[PDB]
């Protein structure tokens, strides 16, 4: 089971089916963030797919392969999140993105709030190319939720 | 153990539903990989 496309990531180590992230599936590669899987390995039907690239600082993890991901935010247009929610259905949030500004750069960012397991949803271009993915960010003075357009 | 269900394509809806700001924010990468605020 390996066609393209986004993909829940489930445990069943708690009560029920549990869903902690989300994952892109492109070129052969499944890609995460790394807080969703901490590097643990994954089933997909009958095969098992084993980590190939990770990196804690920047939150990702590759799997069968080098990460794949290479589109990035042209700092003008607006976005859309792929989001999946646990128990819902993926839904397409258009918004233009904020910014990260950090010692080494600038990173897009999107102030958009979801559950923790809808860690892992992939942002798209208007071209559809994967941007960066949904988790990692910050909580602001109103209480909720900013996350950077983390890609590899 | 873990394992991953598909969910749909990776496409650009043209009818979603726009929302959400665009702040600008000075923020710290600690070598944990989590970011704050500065
Ligand atoms: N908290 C708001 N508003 N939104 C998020 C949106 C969904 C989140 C998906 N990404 C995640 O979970 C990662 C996992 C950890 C990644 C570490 N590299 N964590 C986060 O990126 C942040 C921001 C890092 C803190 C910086 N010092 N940590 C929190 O946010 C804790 C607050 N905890 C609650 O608020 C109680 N639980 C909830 O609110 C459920 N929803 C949320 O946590």
């Amino acid at each position: 089971e390996t066609t393209d496309g986004v993909y829940r990531v489930m445990t069943r180590r708690l009560l029920g089916s549990t869903q902690v992230g989300v994952g892109v599936m492109q070129e052969g590669v499944f890609h995460t963030m790394w807080h969703v899987t901490k590097g643990a390995a994954l089933r997909s039907g009958e095969g098992r797919l084993d980590p190939y690239w990770g990196d804690v600082k920047q939150d990702l993890v590759s799997y069968c392969g080098p990460w794949k991901l290479d589109a990035a935010w042209d700092g003008l247009s607006e976005v859309q999140l792929l989001a999946v929610p646990p128990g819902e259905r993926a839904k397409n949030i258009q918004t233009l993105p904020g910014i990260f500004k950090t010692k080494d750069g600038d990173i897009g960012a999107v102030a958009l709030d979801y559950p923790a397991g809808t860690s892992g949803s992939p942002i798209l271009d208007k071209c559809g190319r994967v941007i960066g993915l949904y988790g990692n960010g910050v909580v602001i003075k109103n209480g909720s939720y900013v996350s950077a357009i983390t890609q590899g | 153990d873990m394992y991953i269900e598909r969910a749909g394509d990776i496409t650009w809806e043209k009818d979603a539903e726009v929302t959400g700001n665009s702040p600008r924010l000075d923020v710290a990468l600690d070598e944990s990989g989590d970011f704050s605020l500065v």
